RNA sequence: AGCGUGUGCCUACCCUACGCCGGCAGGCGCGGGUAACCCGUUGAACCCCAUUCGUGAUGGGGAUCGGGGAUUGCAAUUAUUC
RNA sequence: AGGAGUGGAGCCUGCGGCUUAAUUUGACUCAACACGGGAAACCUCACCCGGCCCGGACACGGACAGGAUUGACAGAUUGAU
């Protein structure tokens, strides 16, 4: 029933943001990311992957688009969105929920299984 | 790299090693083998090949390197020739003690 | 061996020119050092030379990690009649 | 001219036997000359294991290179210092002469 | 009271945004909320800490023994 | 896009960016001095590069 | 290695009998006729020609695709 | 204090005095050294002197865990390092 | 005769075992176990899940200048423009 929030904006708000201030919105680590240079070197994938979030379909359930990056800042952009993330083996499919904001798709896909032992 | 790259090549004419000498815009590195009149090759074809191949392996300007071979005396005094001989002995189908006894009976026979 | 032709052409001046060859053995390095005015890779040479090689041209020397290669008369005559060239010029290995 | 020769070798017999004819030759030349300079070595130690595989008891090998090195001063135009450093020069001793 | 705000344990905290000093029954509800939002969005980090294992990412192959008999 | 794909991953750094130049292995490198060789054929090349047993 | 899974094949090209010659077209008279399109750039100037697609006309080295 | 090391081959990546900004981790202009020449008279630690502490799992010990800020690198989540 | 200790406490690292798509492997008393100069985020990489290129020389027979063959932009498909 809450009102949802990051650092005290909200959601509609940071949607409306830029990239300038959404350096200091963010964290120490994330801001280094943002500022590390152009996005272009390895990070064609990632413009072209923000090109696959804004491509939607109608008012349904958007389709599950999967990756292979396991590096990707959360974004507001992508609220609301559902992506199937390599973990070596198969694809893990996840509600990008809006308080994620500042993580990795690494995080939410566990890669090893949990061990359960037996007997030596 | 040039001693390993002379004892690959020269495995047939007794190679036993290099002797490089500084000089003032010159470089020349000596060649003590024992066929020397087989290292030249006719006319000299051989040296010039390996001075080319020296020249355009190790960086150095043209005409700078300049190959000399000669000759050493008392051939069953060094390791390597012998070594070599042995090898080559080996190599074209002989007894093993037969070419062993030869090649020490020719050693000691150089005065060792 | 996918090969432009102009690279052939000018890998085989290059080896009539001086009767003589080396390369580094190595296949991810993008343009050979002596032919610099021009675009061509090592692995080119690499398998133009042991195609050459193959058909019983050219000797074949490794020392550490570079290639040494020596033409033969039939590989001097096979240039020749290759290149189109008159009964007038040799390799300056050959002559003094 | 302040005119300085330096010397850098491996060996130190034929390095003191070169920087000797050089000394003798200034003295006979009858020019001023500083002495032989003798600069602290340099080694160059390198410490390996001598096994390839990682069995064995832990032994290790010591290498070392000694490097000697000398300076000596002339006072006199170059053509002298280029025809005294060319003759009788050793193999194994590098010659290198610049003027301040 | 001209205390900078880098000697501050909570600093741009991920709700309201400001800089607060929080004491002791206030850190405890604010850790426990951490933890239950951690666990909420289900990360790698709140998964470790809802099972019971180390979760900073050192070599639990020897070390903490005692977590279990 | 196998020409951008054949060595698209940057070698700049880390250890495979290093080889020897006697034998090419990315294992035991000798940085001191520029020598960038392995530790056995460094033993084997030792004596008549100038490195001799004194210590 | 013959796997459960289906192979794949390599993409075999189509033969086409005698482009050029439908490219230039021959009436009765004395004129040459160009029925495609042709090259702007300075790398080709005249020699190679572009596709004839259905929504655009794509170059041949030059990449110089004009989508209508 | 004494052993050392220091601008590299295809090979890109060195050691740093000085001045400013910031608690700190760090950032920016300027110069030196291919070296008994510059870092560097290598103002190192343990020690010495003087306060605070007082036998208490304590100002011993710093494991575990949360938040924030910098640097390397194309990329750090399974926390690179600080 | 002694000194510092270790073995007990927390932590780093290596090995066995268990778990796992894979948790690559050699070494098991001295003479295996901070050993392979092995402080692996990518390369290392030799293990697993997926996709590209031939870097299959040379000889023989087909094949072919009327085309033996190389490369690619609109859009879908993964993972990759």
């Amino acid at each position: 029933f809450r009102k949802f929030t990051y650092r005290g904006v909200d959601l509609d708000q940071l949607l409306d943001m830029s990239y300038e201030q959404l350096m200091q919105l963010y964290s120490a680590r994330q801001r280094r990311r943002l500022s590390r240079g152009l996005r272009r070197k390895q990070h064609s994938l990632l413009k072209r992957l923000r090109k696959a979030k804004k491509e939607a379909p109608p008012m349904e359930k958007p389709e599950v688009v999967k990756t292979h990056l396991r590096d990707m800042i959360i974004l507001p952009e992508m609220v609301g969105s559902m992506v199937g993330v390599y973990n070596g083996k198969t694809f893990n499919q996840v509600e990008i929920k809006p308080e994620m904001i500042g993580h990795y798709l690494g995080e939410f896909s566990i890669t090893y299984k949990p061990v359960k032992h037996g007997r030596p | 790299e040039l001693n390993e790259f002379l004892t690959r090549e020269l495995a047939e004419d007794g190679y036993s090693g290099v002797e490089v000498r500084v000089t003032p815009t010159r470089t020349e590195i000596i060649i003590l083998a024992t066929r020397t009149q087989n290292v030249l090759g006719e006319k000299g074809r051989r040296i010039r090949e390996l001075t080319a191949v020296v020249q355009k392996r190790f960086g150095f300007p043209e005409g700078s390197v300049e190959l000399y071979a000669e000759k050493v005396a008392t051939r069953g005094l060094c390791a390597i020739a012998q070594a070599e001989s042995l090898r080559y002995k080996l190599l074209g189908g002989l007894a093993v003690r037969r070419a062993c006894y030869g090649v020490l009976r020719f050693i000691m026979e150089s005065g060792a | 061996m996918l090969m432009p032709k102009k690279n052939r052409i000018a890998i085989y001046e290059l080896l009539f020119k001086e009767g003589v060859m080396v390369a580094k053995k190595d296949v991810h390095m993008p343009k050979h050092p002596e032919l610099a005015d021009k675009n061509v890779p090592n692995l080119h040479v690499m398998k133009a030379m042991q195609s050459l090689k193959s058909r019983g041209y050219v000797k074949e020397q490794f020392a550490w990690r570079h290639f040494y290669w020596y033409l033969t008369n039939e590989g001097i005559q096979y240039l020749r009649d290759y290149l189109h060239l008159p009964p007038e010029i040799v390799p300056a290995t050959l002559r003094r | 001219h302040r005119i300085r020769i330096t010397l850098t070798s491996r060996n130190v017999k034929s390095l003191e036997k070169v920087c000797a004819d050089l000394i003798r030759g200034a003295k006979e030349k009858n020019l001023k000359v500083k002495g032989p300079v003798r600069m602290p070595t340099k080694t160059l130690r390198i410490t390996t294991r001598k096994t390839p595989c990682g069995e064995g008891s832990k032994t290790w090998d010591r290498f070392q290179m000694r490097i000697h090195k000398r300076l000596i001063d002339l006072h006199s135009p170059s053509e002298i210092v280029k025809q005294i450093t060319s003759i009788s020069i050793e193999p194994g001793v590098e010659v290198e002469v610049t003027i301040a | 009271y001209k205390i900078p705000d880098w000697f501050l344990n909570r600093q741009k905290d991920v709700k309201d945004g400001k800089y607060s000093q929080v004491l002791a029954n206030g850190l405890d509800n604010k850790l426990r909320e951490d933890l239950e939002r951690l666990k909420k969005i289900r990360a790698h980090r709140g998964l470790r800490h809802f099972w019971g294992l180390r979760v900073r990412g050192q070599h639990t192959k020897t070390t903490g023994r005692r977590g279990r008999t | 896009g196998h020409q951008q794909l054949y060595w698209s991953h940057p070698r700049k750094f880390g250890q495979g960016s290093r080889s020897c130049r006697v034998c090419s292995n990315r294992h035991g490198l000798i940085r001191k001095y520029g020598l960038n060789m392995c530790r056995q054929c460094f033993r084997q090349y030792a004596k008549d590069i100038g490195f001799i047993k004194l210590d | 290695k013959s796997y459960t899974t289906p192979k794949k094949n390599k993409h075999k090209r189509k033969k086409v009998k005698l482009a050029v010659l439908k490219y230039y077209k021959v009436d009765e008279n004395g004129k040459i006729s160009r029925l495609r399109r042709e090259c702007p750039s300075d790398e080709c100037g005249a020699g190679v020609f572009m596709a004839s697609h259905f929504d655009r006309h794509y170059c041949g080295k030059c990449c110089l695709t004009y989508c209508f």
